[PDB]
């Protein structure tokens, strides 16, 4: 890897045939500064604090996506139509902060070594799907050109109140349920 | 006042292909 | 078994060392997970990284406008964004929370801090402990905070006081938490 004090991606441009779909983000020292919602064609912030560090003209992202679609067709041909390898992701679940019963906290489901960037991440509480209080990052880049993605579940710790992060990915043989308990 | 992004260059195209 | 996928990645990567004393742009062109072509501002031209990048490297290097634009992105992207965003982000500070819990073992959990530079020391009474201290890696939470856990193997006498001691750029002086 290149040695440097700080590293930014300006930006991470993803485009894939499945869908097809794309992603446009900027990263600084490994965190997501902003993204472009390509459906609404607007710059947005998963972490709105960082809107203070300047905006972005979404048309740049849209132009890049048009060029990427073109380039992808050409590279598929140059590589004999070799399909992406489905790597095996690794899933880790942990709390953001020390756990006190009845004190609001956040569960973090880290899905690492993702490729291709296609994944279902859902939360189960005592075996039942949770939808409220769930958010997730973009596909965050890695130097080996795989991705990680993190899902968050705000929750209230309580006794006999247990969780699973359920991950579906084509490189798994079955959905992966990673357990966590207070 | 705005962040700028690197632009993707348009690939050379027109190559043939082989079916796997 | 699974659906087929074909992925393209383009990465416009900016590297900064010593403030902006050294700035370097590397634009990476990737098929699936294979980088096949790249532009490195330290080199000034495109290079094929795999044979499949050779058509582009030759083509792109023949277009004066392409080379001029890409070369200018060291200024219009990297230096520009450092002025617009990254200097400020580098001024960002989020103080760590420090909690001790027993397990003989003591666990010092240091959570919810930014940036990632941090130092955690364990003390037994008035002596810093080095043997028997083991740490996790820095853990990235994804929400612009880190955490880390630092464990101390202990054989506690009653009256011994253990101190977890945390230095971080957000702090005028270290945080100290005590366990008796
Ligand atoms: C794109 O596809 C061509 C064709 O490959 C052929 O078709 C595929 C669907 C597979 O079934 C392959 O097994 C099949 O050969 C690839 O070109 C081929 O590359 C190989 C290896 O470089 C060539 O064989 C070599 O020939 C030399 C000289 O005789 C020997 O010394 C070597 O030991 C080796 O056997 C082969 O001739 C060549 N065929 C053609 C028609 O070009 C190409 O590599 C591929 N590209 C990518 C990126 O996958
Ligand atoms: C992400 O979730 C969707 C929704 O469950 C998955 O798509 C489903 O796939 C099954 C099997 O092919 C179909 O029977 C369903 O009808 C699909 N649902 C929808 C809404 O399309 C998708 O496969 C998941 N992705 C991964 C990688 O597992
Ligand atoms: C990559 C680079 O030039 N790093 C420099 C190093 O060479 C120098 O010794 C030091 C002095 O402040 O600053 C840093």
């Amino acid at each position: 890897d290149i040695v440097a004090d700080h590293v930014a991606s300006c930006g991470v441009n993803l485009y894939q045939f499945y869908g097809p779909s794309g992603q446009y983000t900027h990263e600084f020292d490994g965190d997501e500064q902003f993204y472009v919602d390509l459906e609404r064609k607007e710059t947005a912030w998963r972490w709105p604090e960082f809107s203070k560090f300047g905006g972005f003209d979404p048309q740049g992202a849209l132009r890049n996506m048009a060029v990427a679609k073109h380039n992808l067709n050409i590279m598929i041909k140059r590589y004999n139509s070799t399909a992406a390898t489905n790597e095996v992701p690794e899933v880790t679940v942990f709390s953001k902060s020390p756990v006190t019963l009845g004190q609001p906290n956040t569960l973090i489901c880290l899905v690492d070594n993702i490729f291709p960037p296609v994944v279902n991440i859902t939360w189960l509480s005592n075996g039942q799907s949770v939808t409220e209080g769930v958010s997730e990052t973009s596909f965050l880049s890695k130097s080996d050109h795989s991705f990680f993605k993190i899902s968050y579940l705000t929750f209230l710790p309580s006794a006999d109140e247990i969780y699973d992060c359920k991950v579906e990915h084509w490189g798994l043989d079955q959905p992966l349920l990673k357990h966590w308990e207070p | 006042e705005r962040n700028a992004g690197s632009g993707i260059i348009i690939s050379d195209g027109g190559g043939g292909s082989l079916v796997p | 078994g699974s659906p087929e996928d074909f992925v393209f990645q383009f990465k416009g990567m900016c590297y900064f060392t010593n403030g902006t004393e050294r700035v370097r742009l590397v634009t990476r062109y990737i098929y699936n997970r294979e980088e096949y072509a790249r532009f490195d501002s330290d080199v000034g031209v495109y290079r094929a990284v795999t044979p499949q990048g050779r058509p582009d490297a030759e083509y792109w290097n023949s277009q004066k406008e392409v080379l001029e634009g890409t070369r200018a992105e060291l200024d219009t992207v990297c230096r520009h964004n450092y002025e617009v965003a990254f200097r400020g982000i580098l001024q960002r500070r989020v103080e760590p929370t420090v909690t001790i819990s027993p397990s003989n073992l003591l666990v010092c959990s240091v959570t919810d801090f930014y940036p990632g530079q941090i130092k955690v020391r364990w003390f037994r009474n008035d002596q810093e402990e080095t043997a028997g201290v083991v740490s996790t890696p820095l853990i990235r939470n994804g929400d612009w905070t880190f955490q880390i856990l630092v464990m101390l193997e202990m054989t506690p006498q009653r009256g011994d006081v253990y101190t977890c001691h945390v230095e971080h750029p957000s702090l005028q002086s270290p945080i100290t938490v005590e366990w008796r």
